[PDB]
């Protein structure tokens, strides 16, 4: 049962490596579905008000 | 006669009870004293269990 554990520490030493890669995706993933959006819709007005 | 050869027997069967008695019970004895090595090492696997938890 000390081996058996053991396979879910190393599991979990492995899942921190992919919760790493999780925040970069979620950051250019927020570029392209918020930050970028937004700024396309800020421009649209600048226009439509002139 | 039969006095004296009865009183013997009753003595001898004494004895004979009392040892029988003890080697009757004498196996349950080590079996409890087993039995207190074995549960420590028992509940010793949830020490380790839990340390790797």
């Amino acid at each position: 049962r000390q081996e058996e554990i053991e396979i879910e520490v190393v599991q979990r030493k492995k899942q921190i490596a992919v919760e790493a890669q999780e925040i970069l995706r979620t950051d250019k993933e927020l570029i392209a579905t918020v930050r970028r959006p937004a700024e396309a819709e800020a421009h649209r007005i600048q226009q439509i008000a002139e | 006669a039969q006095r004296d050869y009865e009183l013997k027997k009753a003595a001898y069967d004494i004895e004979v009870n009392t040892r029988r008695a003890q080697a009757d019970l004498a196996y349950q004895l080590q079996v409890a004293k087993t039995k207190q090595q074995i549960e420590e090492q028992r509940v010793q696997v949830q020490v380790v269990e839990r340390a790797q938890q």
